[PDB]
């Protein structure tokens, strides 16, 4: 399974 | 403009908008519609009187305002604010009234002194 | 009873103390009053409410608030309270009557004896 | 940090989370509640100074409150003009009488 | 902050309903949930994020809106009676590492088939037993507020023109006055303990206040008696000593004893000026 | 207790003719 | 920005022997950026059939792929792949070797 | 043994047409099981050996939308860097990541990794304690502070320490025939007289997984780090991986030397001679 | 992914530890748990969050958690249970998504009730005065043990409200009470709760009244008028007395002559 | 239980001093009747 | 402990700060900065007190608090709670004033009396 967190932008 | 008018006789209290003469008058107390013919005696309205007999201090104070038929009560151009206690027998005690219970008693009290002095000076 | 309309001033009862206040709606920092028309002073932005004293001696007038829009309208305010009312049962009469006949009593009797 | 100071129905209370040290003033009733410190009616003007510590921090630093009332419950309104028409009437009063002595002598 | 557009309403059958939700902590998530009694929360709709939805285990009914990141639309086509309930939104960021749902206060909302069955309370106080006074040395007012629908209101207690919370109890929830059949009513209760000393202060001023929301100013209303719309409706006491000295009593007393000792005051003045005119006649008349 | 001036002002009342008699008759045998 | 140059290896699946099918491999490797051509050719021209991986890379970013086709080796046919990159002037052309 | 799982996903920008390519790869060891390409019609999440193909729909449904997360992500990234560097709106740029994470024979945590990177250079990485980061020039600073602000690295750590390693052992369980496998090198060795004098002797490895091995030769002993060609390990295309080392010697010595193979599917490691 | 809180409705008395208990199953890989209270007001207030992931259990003020993965439990406890504490109690868990459902799932509901400790109990029926403004009459009972607790009558024409907590911070006093009101002629105060088991020597108040006039004039202030009217009435007082005074000596003066 | 200024020390200190004169105004009239 | 000195004269409240003889002293009032503004008429600071002109009951009761220039207001650990009823006019004075006004009054018109008569009698 691929990450399942939150999302951030550089 | 031209205020209320406030008359209170006793336990009854009467409200008069003078605005808007001839003109039929509705009236309203805290956003209540109040003088209509609902199956109260103790409330009345006529041409421009509303008569609250055996007034009772707790429920009937507040805002109270005056306008024509067929109008919004916001229309109205004018507000009453009336906090009141009454009484059925309690005579008001003002500059007027003391001095004329004062000045009476003083004028009884001198009649019936010099009518004994003259009767004292015709017996003795 | 409608903020809009220009209905701003509002009264606040019922305190620990007889006094009357009186509130204005406007969110300006700068409130005038009026009573009868005429200006009576101003508040801050920490006095929100103007006081007419105690309700023992019946406040009676017409007043109006403005902050930085033009004048509210007129609020009547009337206070019957019987400060000095005395109900005139038994008791007071009674006292009346035996102070009168005391009081006719001695002078009676004074105005006999400084007779001649 | 502030001792707080709550208005209930008609006494005036002092609240802690320790013991409250009498330091001057009203010396107050205990509740059972030893964080709890009643001064009474707040007509009877209770004037005092009290000291307690807290308990979520500060553990370690003093803290002292000064309560002052004042409700003229002896107060009196007296205008200028009316103690001045007073004390004239008595002292007219005082005149006459003693005009009637004089009078009274001869 | 999550916000709900209201917190009370009320409708007819057959109204397009609006509801809305509003959040400001830029959340990813948001989701629409019912409450039933004795049901748990139902969820409705979600959104994962900007224009994307997905349908809950109850959606028949609604439809949902998400054209903006802050915004979740909830919209009820025709109101039915079966859509009385609480409506609760919540927000949250994505996945399930320490990532909460965050719900505003909720929406309480009742369709009625007719505006015709909306009532205002009316409302009551009751003075404490005076047997309670002498027994325990305190005053328990109670506050009746009867016959309204629906069951929309709030209830405050006001001593001295100040709102009160310490001593007061009110019953948790509106109560059916009769629960047998349908169109009933509702009643609540309140409570307020004060010491004796206090209530027997004839200064003190006690008011039970209930808040009621009602009919909206864009409502028909053909009908005679008053239209329902939000209002406030009180009642009020003042403290009460039915024997011993009291204030009150002091005063007129004063006022009694004032007026008789001016009357006294006059008769005692008029003879002195008598008397001094009589002894001014003497006097001229001697020599 | 008795807080009630009442009875006060019957004191004074009572007291007041009394006080007034007594003076009147004393002053008069005196003089 | 540094651009890298792939390596190319050009193979078979099974140890070649005439006469069976077989697989055709040309393995490309530490390259940048990924844009490269890739093409298999027999007697000089291009095979249509070819396919390939999924583009990944390795730990220092260079990117790697595998081409792949059927083919049956004989003694009188020449096979070879042929890559062109961005990094490359002209295009490179290696050949299958069975020795390799 | 030990056993990893990693993911790879990278970013091309197009200036000129589309949005970019995005393609991203999921391997255990040295299997690619899993795979998506925008560029492909389906748009989906696909599977790429036997064993993941037990999964039900909810998995598919689950990764393909946590992908497209993943690649509008990349799409932000390659629009704000492009303006954190001061460049063109006319070029192509990359952007990569990769992620994963390791365990040992006892299938327990052993370390994890995350590292980012524009334009085949490092950009931004997790420290081994998978706390605090790395920043390599002056413009990752700023993402490195707002990072640290926002709580990312908490996020990953209890993603890499956590759901990756119980990814990891049910990927095991489920495809213990193939992926529990071990296969031993085939090896021979040729001999080619260059011209007439030299010649050169090569020993192959054949068909062996996994793709970690170790070729050296020997004359007598002697360690030939130098004079000696190897090249790097290659796949065959069915799973298996290739490998051969060659030396030149003078002709007529071939028995001095050996070739030496270690892998670890051999008992005991091996040793070869011409003929 | 369901979670099951199987125990409707827990009491506990003030001061005390309470554990609201809370079973989860699911096939997720990653997954959280977390606990919502929602009092009578209706709002939903976070409480407590734990991950599936993280040594030790979540613990925040007064909230802590007794997480158990092996059995699949995660108990809400409770420390030095106060009066507010009596709500709504939610468990709830969401996961990864890809190995189960994204969306959460929440608990059935555990009802909370805190009970006062009633040192001195003094079970009592009271009547409250007629209102004057409606027809009902109100009975009170009230100071009862909190042990006794009181059933619904079964007339269609009385109403009885359940027990209910009141706190007076003024004088530390906890108190229960219920109320029961009606429209007949026949209520009496007497009666109005037969139907539920209340105590022994419970008073009911004789039907006449009593005074304390001492507690009365405990509760006596003035004002700044009745002060002002006082001292009127003393000036006046001493200002008639002055006059008669030379009112009587002029007249003996005229008199002797 | 707050008079301030109505505790009634004031009404029955203006009653003592009245009796206080009275009665020794009453005892010097008998002393000097008798005398 | 020196308490604060508070004096109270019609409508105007006068406050002292204590313990600080020398430094300035700023003052804050239920959290606010009050006082050494140089404007706001009715309220005004000196060397150490604090004066409150047409003080309000509802608005100016509550806590206050006095500290040194230089510190921040939460170092100070000593704090006035004040409610006072101002009126206009209006002052405090207990019953043993009204008696002994009234026992000297009535003992000054005595002594003027007997005075007088013994003036009047020999004559
Ligand atoms: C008597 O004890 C109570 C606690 O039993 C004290 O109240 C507590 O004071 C702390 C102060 O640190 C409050 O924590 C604060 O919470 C806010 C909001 O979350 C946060 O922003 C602050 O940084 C701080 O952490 C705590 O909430 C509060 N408890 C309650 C129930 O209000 C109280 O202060 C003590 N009395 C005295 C005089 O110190
Ligand atoms: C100076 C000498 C000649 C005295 C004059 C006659 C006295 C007998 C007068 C003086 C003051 C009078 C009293 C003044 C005030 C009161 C208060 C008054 O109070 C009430 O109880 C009435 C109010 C109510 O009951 O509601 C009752 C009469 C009484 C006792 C009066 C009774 C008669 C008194 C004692
Ligand atoms: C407030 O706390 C201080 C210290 O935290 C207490 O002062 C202590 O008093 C004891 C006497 O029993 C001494 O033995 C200690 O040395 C004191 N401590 C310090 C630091 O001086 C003080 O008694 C507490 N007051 C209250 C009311 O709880
Ligand atoms: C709620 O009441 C409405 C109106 O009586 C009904 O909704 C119907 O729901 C069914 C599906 O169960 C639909 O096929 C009908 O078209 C709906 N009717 C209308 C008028 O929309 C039904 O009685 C209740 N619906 C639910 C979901 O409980
Ligand atoms: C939404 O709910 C919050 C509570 O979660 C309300 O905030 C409370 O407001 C009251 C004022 O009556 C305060 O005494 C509480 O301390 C507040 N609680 C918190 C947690 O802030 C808020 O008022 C509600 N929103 C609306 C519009 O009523
Ligand atoms: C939360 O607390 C409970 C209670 O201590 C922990 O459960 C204990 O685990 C140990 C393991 O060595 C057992 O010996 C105890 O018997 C358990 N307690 C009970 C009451 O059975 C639990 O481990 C804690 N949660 C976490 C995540 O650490
Ligand atoms: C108050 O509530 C209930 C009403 O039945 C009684 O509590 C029961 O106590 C027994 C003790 O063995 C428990 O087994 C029951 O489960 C309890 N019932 C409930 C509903 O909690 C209690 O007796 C009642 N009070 C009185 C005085 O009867
Ligand atoms: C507020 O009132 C004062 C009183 O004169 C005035 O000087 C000031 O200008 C007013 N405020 C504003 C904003 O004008
Ligand atoms: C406010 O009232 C004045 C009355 O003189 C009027 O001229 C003015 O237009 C009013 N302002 C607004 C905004 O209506
Ligand atoms: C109202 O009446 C209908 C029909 O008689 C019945 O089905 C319904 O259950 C009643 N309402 C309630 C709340 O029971
Ligand atoms: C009883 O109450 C109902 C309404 O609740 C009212 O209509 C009825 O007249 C009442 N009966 C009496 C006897 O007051
Ligand atoms: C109601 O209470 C009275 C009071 O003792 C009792 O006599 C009567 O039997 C009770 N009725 C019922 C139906 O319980």
């Amino acid at each position: 399974g691929v990450y399942d967190g939150r999302e951030h932008t550089v | 403009q031209t205020p209320y008018k406030v008359s209170i006789s006793g336990t009854t209290v009467i409200l008069t908008c003078p605005q808007y003469p001839g003109s039929e008058i509705l009236w309203q107390h805290n956003d209540k519609n109040i003088g209509g013919d609902e199956d109260d005696k103790n409330i009345g309205s006529d041409e421009d009187h509303l008569s609250l007999k055996e007034f009772s201090e707790l429920e009937q104070s507040g805002y109270y305002v005056c306008y024509p038929r067929g109008s919004k009560p916001e229309d109205a151009n004018f507000y009453l604010y009336l906090r009141a206690r009454v009484c059925e027998n309690c005579m008001e005690m003002d500059v007027m009234s003391v001095a004329t219970i004062v000045i009476v008693d003083i004028c009884i009290t001198g009649g019936l002194l010099l009518l004994v002095y003259y009767w004292s000076k015709n017996r003795k | 009873q409608s903020i809009k309309g220009n209905h701003l001033v509002k009264v606040y009862d019922y305190q620990e103390d007889g006094s009357v206040l009186l509130t204005c709606d406007a969110e300006a920092k700068n409130i005038t009053w009026f009573k009868d028309g005429k200006m009576i002073g101003f508040l801050t932005e920490d006095k929100k409410k103007w006081n007419l004293g105690s309700n023992a001696k019946d406040p009676r007038g017409m007043y109006q608030c403005k902050g930085s829009q033009n004048k509210s309208k007129p609020l009547q305010v009337y206070y019957r309270m019987c400060q000095n009312c005395i109900e005139l049962n038994a008791a007071t009469i009674s006292g009346f009557l035996f102070a009168e006949i005391v009081s006719i009593f001695v002078l009676a009797v004074g105005v006999y004896f400084i007779a001649g | 940090f502030k001792i707080p100071i709550e208005e209930l129905e008609d006494r005036v209370f002092v609240n802690c989370n320790t013991s409250i040290t009498w330091v001057e003033g009203t010396v107050g009733t205990l509740l059972s509640d030893i964080t709890r410190l009643d001064l009474g009616k707040r007509i009877l003007d209770p004037r005092g100074i009290y000291r307690c510590n807290g308990t979520d921090i500060y553990k370690d630093k003093e803290s002292t409150v000064q309560v002052h009332y004042r409700m003229c419950q002896s107060c009196v309104e007296l205008d200028p003009a009316t103690v001045a028409g007073i004390i004239v009437t008595d002292v007219i009063a005082t005149l006459l009488l003693a005009l009637g002595v004089f009078c009274f002598a001869g | 902050k999550v916000t709900q557009s209201s917190r009370y309403l009320v409708k007819r059958t057959g109204e397009k309903v609006f509801l809305e939700c509003v959040q400001d902590m830029d959340h990813e998530n948001m989701f629409w949930y019912r409450q039933d009694p004795g049901l748990g929360l139902r969820l409705i709709y979600f959104s994962y994020d900007v224009k994307m939805k997905e349908k809950g285990d109850i959606p028949e009914g609604y439809s949902v809106s998400r054209e903006k990141k802050e915004r979740f639309s909830l919209i009820l086509e025709s109101a039915s009676t079966n859509q009385t309930s609480m409506y609760l939104c919540a927000s949250s960021f994505t996945g399930p590492y320490n990532s909460p749902l965050h719900f505003g206060n909720g929406t309480r909302l009742t369709v009625t088939e007719d505006l015709n069955k909306v009532f205002p309370p009316e409302v009551a106080v009751f003075e404490p037993s005076e047997a309670e006074i002498s027994h325990t040395q305190k005053a328990t007012l109670v506050c009746l507020a009867t016959g309204f629908f629906p069951d929309h209101v709030e209830l405050s207690w006001w001593v001295n023109g100040k709102e009160v919370h310490s001593g007061v109890s009110t019953d948790p929830q509106p109560l059916k006055e009769q629960p047998a059949l349908n169109d009933s009513r509702y009643c609540l209760s309140s409570r307020l303990r004060v010491s004796a000393t206090f209530w027997q202060n004839p200064r003190n001023h006690f008011r039970c206040q209930v808040q009621f929301y009602g009919l909206s100013e864009n409502d028909e209303w053909t009908q005679d008696r008053a239209k329902p719309v939000t209002q406030i409706v009180s009642a009020e006491a003042w403290g009460r000593a039915d024997c011993g000295f009291t204030s009150v009593s002091y005063q007129q007393g004063v006022l009694s004893a004032t007026i008789l000792y001016e009357i006294l005051l006059g008769k005692a003045t008029l003879y002195a000026v008598l008397v001094s005119a009589l002894v001014l006649m003497a006097m001229v008349k001697r020599k | 207790g008795l807080l009630d001036p009442k009875l006060c002002y019957l004191l004074d009342g009572i007291l007041f003719i009394y006080g007034v008699i007594l003076t009147a008759l004393f002053l008069r045998v005196k003089f | 920005m540094i651009q890298r140059t792939p390596k190319i290896q050009v193979y078979s699946r099974h140890p070649a022997e005439n006469g069976k099918s077989n697989f055709l491999n040309c393995y490309v490797s530490g390259f940048h950026p990924s844009d490269i051509e890739v093409d298999l050719l027999k007697n000089g021209e291009r095979i249509e059939k070819v396919e390939h991986s999924d583009l990944s890379f390795s730990k220092d970013w260079s990117f790697y792929l595998l081409y792949y086709t059927e083919f049956t080796p004989t003694e009188k046919d020449e096979y070879a792949c042929r890559v062109n990159h961005v990094t490359l002037s002209q295009p490179k052309i290696v050949k299958w070797d069975r020795d390799m | 043994g030990s056993h990893s799982m990693r993911y790879f996903f990278t970013s091309v920008s197009r200036p000129g047409r589309g949005e970019p390519r995005f393609i991203a790869v999921g391997y255990v060891d040295d299997t690619q099981f899993v795979r998506f390409d925008s560029d492909a019609a389906s748009q989906r999440m696909e599977p790429r050996a036997p064993w993941i193909e037990q999964e039900g729909p909810e998995y598919w449904d689950g990764e393909t939308r946590k992908v497209k997360a993943h690649s509008q992500t990349h799409r932000v990234d390659l629009g704000t860097l492009r303006g954190y560097y001061n460049q063109s709106e006319a070029g192509s740029h990359t952007v990569q990541r990769m992620y994963g994470c390791d365990v040992g024979s006892d299938w327990r945590f052993l370390r994890g990794y995350h590292q980012y990177a524009y334009d085949g250079k490092d950009y931004i990485a997790l420290k081994e304690d998978l706390r605090s980061w790395t920043a390599a020039d002056m413009a990752a600073q700023t993402t490195k502070h707002k990072w640290e602000a926002a709580h990312v690295a908490e996020q990953l750590r209890a993603y890499l320490e956590g759901t990756c390693v119980e990814w990891l052992r049910r990927y095991l369980e489920n495809g213990k025939e193939t992926l529990q496998r071990t296969d031993a090198p085939k090896t021979h060795m040729t001999h080619h007289a260059v011209s007439d004098h030299e010649a050169t002797l090569r020993c192959w490895a054949l068909s062996f997984y996994p793709a970690e091995i170790t070729l050296t030769w020997q004359r007598d002993g002697e360690d030939q780090t130098q004079d000696t060609e190897l090249v790097e390990t290659r796949p065959a295309g069915d799973g298996t991986f290739q490998k051969w080392a060659a030396v030149v010697v003078p002709s007529g010595q071939e028995q001095r030397y050996t070739c030496h193979v270690q892998h670890e599917g051999l008992p005991k490691p091996l040793t070869l001679r011409w003929e | 992914q369901k979670i099951t809180q199987t125990q409707p409705g827990m009491f506990v008395q003030e001061k005390e530890a309470v554990t609201l208990d809370c079973t989860y199953d699911t096939s997720d890989p990653s997954y959280g748990l977390f606990w919502y209270k929602q009092p009578s007001s209706g709002e939903m207030i976070f409480l407590i969050y734990q991950g599936s992931y993280d040594q030790q259990n979540a613990t925040e003020g007064r909230y802590s958690l007794n997480f158990q993965k092996a059995r699949k439990s995660a108990n809400l406890v409770i420390s030095a249970s106060q009066l507010g504490d009596s709500a709504m109690y939610f468990c709830a868990m969401r996961g990864g998504g890809s190995g189960g459902s994204y969306i959460p799932t929440f608990g059935r509901g555990t009802s909370l009730i805190v009970h006062p400790n009633i040192q001195n109990p003094d079970p009592a029926v009271y009547q409250l005065r007629d209102s004057k403004s409606s027809d009902k009459s109100v009975c009170l009972f009230t100071d009862f043990d909190s042990q006794t607790n009181v059933s619904q009558s079964k007339d269609s024409d009385v109403y009885i409200t359940d027990k209910t907590v009141l706190d007076m911070r003024s004088m530390d006093f906890k108190s229960n009470s219920a109320v029961a009101w009606s429209n007949k002629s026949d209520f009496a105060c007497a009666n109005a709760f037969n139907n539920s088991i209340i105590p022994e020597d419970t008073f009911f108040p004789s039907p006449e009244s009593s005074c304390d006039v001492k507690l009365v004039e405990k509760s006596f202030e003035t004002d700044t008028n009745l002060n002002f009217q006082n001292l009127s009435v003393i000036g006046f007082r001493i200002l008639l007395l002055k006059v008669a005074g030379f009112n009587l000596l002029m007249t003996l003066r005229l008199w002797s002559s």
